RNA sequence: AAUAAAAUAUUACUUUGGAUAGUUUAGUUUCCUGGGCGAUGAAGAACGCAAUGAAUUGCGAUAAGUGAUAGGAACAAUAAAAUGUGAAUAUCCAAAAUUUGAAUGCUUGAAAGUAUACUAAGGUAUAUAUGAUAUUCAAUAUCCA
RNA sequence: AAGGUUCCUAAACAACAUUACUUGGAUUAGGGUGAAUCGAUCCUAAAUUACAGAUGGAAAUCCUUAAGAAA
RNA sequence: GAUUCACGCAGUGUUAACGUGCAAAUUACUUGUCAUAUUUGAGUAUAGGGGCGAAAGACUCAUCGAACUAUCUAGUAGCUGG
RNA sequence: UGGAAGUAUAAAUCGAAAAGGUGAUAGUAUUCAUCAAAGUCUAAAUAUUACAGGAAAACUGAUAGCAAAGAAGUACUGUGAA
RNA sequence: AGAUUUGAGUAUCGUAAGAGGACUCCCUUAACUUAAGCAUAUCAAUAAGGGAAGGAAGAAAAAAUAACAAUGAUUUCUUAAGUAAUGGCGAAUGAAAAAGAAAAAGACCAAGUUGAUA
């Protein structure tokens, strides 16, 4: 595994693309070498290269998704992929405000007749 | 000739592999699966078949997503 | 049969692929009990029923 | 276990087969089929009056 | 003696065992303590009347009832609206 | 009348067998805490992925693993390469997540496929029932110029 | 149709083919299936199954163009 | 819906062979039959107090005077064995 | 249903009110007692052998204990349920 | 033409489906068995079949008990109690008030009223 996150992060978007074609092309020639009787050093190189492509693709996708969240942060209609992580039940539940809602009659009585603090002498 | 001789013509499959359960229980002429109860939306399960429940149910497979959620 | 569906043919191919023994190196692992594949079959011994 | 040793669909073969009348596992294809069943003295069957947690 | 035993039905599914009894004490006592720490007036088990038991077999004994009538609050000069807030049970 | 080849009996040793003894990373029961899945595609099924893998385990075209955060020097059956500029290992996190399956464009037998629209190839949306809003209509159904 | 790698070759004979086997449809490792014109795919037969509708306590059943602002 | 032979097919007889068989119904010869009420492949339809039957209670996966499979169910037994 | 001249539900028919229901022996009357049906919500005390994570045990110790102490609902059988 | 009523197509934002069902709320007229036979009864809200739920659910604020020196929503435990009663009054089935505890909590629509009405 020799590509380094530091090297990938510094690269620009086009460099990430151009590096991806090179890595995919480099990987393709290494598959040919293994089939045609390659050397063990070449075969171990094949395993290493496969990790850069996974490493390279992660950074491109993660940066693209992070940029999208910044776009839709203020958006009224957020895509479902960028919505907060919940379960199906959690989405259907009433909001905490809705649960604690009270009518004006019951809210005003609780204001004028709260639960007092007291104790009994013994 | 109800024994050895009659078994000569057995070369026509009745059941083929099902698509929802993967077993060779899809009846060709009946157009239904005898095991997982195909096109019927609900999986076919019976309380008399207690063993058939423990052979294919929740937790007998990969649990690819449910294992993350419950651990969450 | 000579004629088969595409999906059925692939399921045939996997059954061919799974009819193999343990590689020698796996047999030399420390604390190894898997010496023979007991799920093996041959065409004239057991019909795979598919 | 409440169902320990009772998890078979066995029925006795009856008489006329030169074997005892203890119930026998059904089916074929394995060594278990045709063997003994729930009976107290049989192998892999329930024991005498099973111990109850109450 | 003539025996009258009702075990013809499947009593084995009707058997209830009390193995959780020693842990009900710990649950209830701990919860009873937790309420006291939250608002100690709440667990005071608000005051209750002194009412007779029913029937002539018990009518000479007194036992706690539920809630004071609206006439007993008036006699004692307590508002029924404020009574519930200071640990008094009220039963209209 | 005689023989001890066979036969029989006892012990020692060896053999076929796996009892007995010692042992437990497995079960059984009770109790405590929770009881946290799915159209944002679940449970289940299928196929594929390791340098040498058939099963099993883990994973999904980024494949027995990627990033991040902790973590501090290993793995090994045999080689290789990487490695204190960070190896193993851990995760309620991030990206990614093949064909199906309630399966939901249409079809689906073991079926290969295929229609339109939006953004050649790729990717999205289009099943049924249903609530709200918007828009286009139908019926002299009630009035009505 | 059914079987599913049994096909071809090489090495090898512990087991298997009621003796034996240098043989094998048996062991191990490789190789092997090329379509615009042959078939599937297209059409309909006996028959089969949907949305809506009708029936049913329910599961589900009926209807296949009749009942539909559908097809 | 005449008489026969043949490819085939059936199962009249030997009550032959075999009867721990080649075979959980087969073999040999003899016999009959061998195209229109014929033989036969695939598809399709009919399901358990049901189907199907030129009718034998016959057939419905070696299971039929009520199939197979699982639950009630460790069904009950004044009877047999220990 | 323990509810016995009808405890509860449903169906056919019938069908109220200047209110009325109940006091379990049917009926009418007069008192007495006690509630006010035919709409809705509501924590706490309670259950649990699905499943997940833990802790215990006068439990079993490889024919025992779950069917499963190893790639166990696996090998293997059946057209299939199983 | 215009004012309404009703019914559709399409678009947008959502919603139900499936898994699990140990515990929870229900639908349905099983039989083996017991009665030393058996036909009501028993087995028995039991088995199978079907629907619906949550971390608990169901119930819940008197058209309730009682006849007292009276109580007072619901739920669960003790007792009442194998009791009253039911039953070829046979086999068998079978509660509840009182009383002792755990916990405690009460609020709404409809109808009525206010209408330079919102």
């Amino acid at each position: 595994a020799s590509l380094k996150i530091s090297a990938i992060k510094a690269m620009s978007k086009n460099d990430m693309n151009a590096k991806l074609i090179e890595l995919k092309g480099e990987l393709a020639n290494l598959r040919t070498a293994k089939v045609t009787g390659g050397a063990p050093s070449k075969i171990s190189r094949l395993r290493v290269v496969k990790k850069d492509i996974a490493r390279l693709l992660t950074v491109m996708n993660t940066q693209r998704m992070e940029a999208l969240r910044k776009y839709y942060k203020q958006a009224k209609y957020v895509p479902k992929e960028l919505r907060p992580k919940t379960t199906r039940k959690e989405r259907r539940q009433l909001t905490k405000a809705q649960l604690n809602l009270k009518t004006v009659k019951a809210a005003k009585k609780a204001q004028h007749f709260p639960a007092r603090k007291f104790f009994v002498l013994a | 000739t109800k024994g050895t001789s009659c078994r000569g013509t057995r070369h026509n499959k009745t059941h083929i592999l099902c698509k929802r359960c993967g077993k060779r229980s899809w009846h060709l002429q009946k157009q239904r699966c005898a095991s997982c109860g195909y096109p019927d939306a609900k999986m076919r399960q019976y309380a008399w078949g207690y063993k058939a429940l423990r052979r294919r149910t929740q937790g007998t497979g990969r649990m690819r997503h449910l294992k993350i959620a419950l651990k969450r | 049969t000579g004629h088969k569906g595409f999906s059925y043919k692939l399921k045939l191919g996997k059954k061919i692929h799974q009819n193999r023994g343990v590689p020698q190196w796996f047999r030399m692992k420390t604390g190894n009990t898997i010496n023979y594949n007991f799920k093996r079959r041959h065409w004239n011994r057991r019909k795979m029923g598919m | 276990s409440t169902e320990a040793g009772k998890q078979h669909s066995a029925i006795s073969w009856g008489t006329g087969r030169a074997v005892a009348r203890i119930p026998r596992i059904s089916g074929s294809g394995s060594g278990r089929n045709g063997q003994g069943a729930f009976g107290n003295m049989t192998r892999k069957g329930h024991m005498f009056s099973p111990l109850k947690n109450f | 003696a003539v025996s009258n035993i009702h075990f013809c039905k499947d009593w084995r599914s009707k058997v209830h065992t009390w193995f959780k009894q020693p842990f009900r004490k710990i649950r209830r006592h701990q919860t009873r303590v937790e309420k006291a720490k939250a608002v100690f007036p709440a667990t005071i088990k608000s005051l209750k009347p002194s009412v007779h038991c029913m029937n002539q077999r018990f009518n000479y004994k007194l036992r706690l009832g539920r809630g004071f009538t609206l006439k007993e609050l008036r006699a004692a000069k307590i508002d029924k609206n404020l009574a519930r807030t200071i640990g008094i049970a009220v039963d209209p």
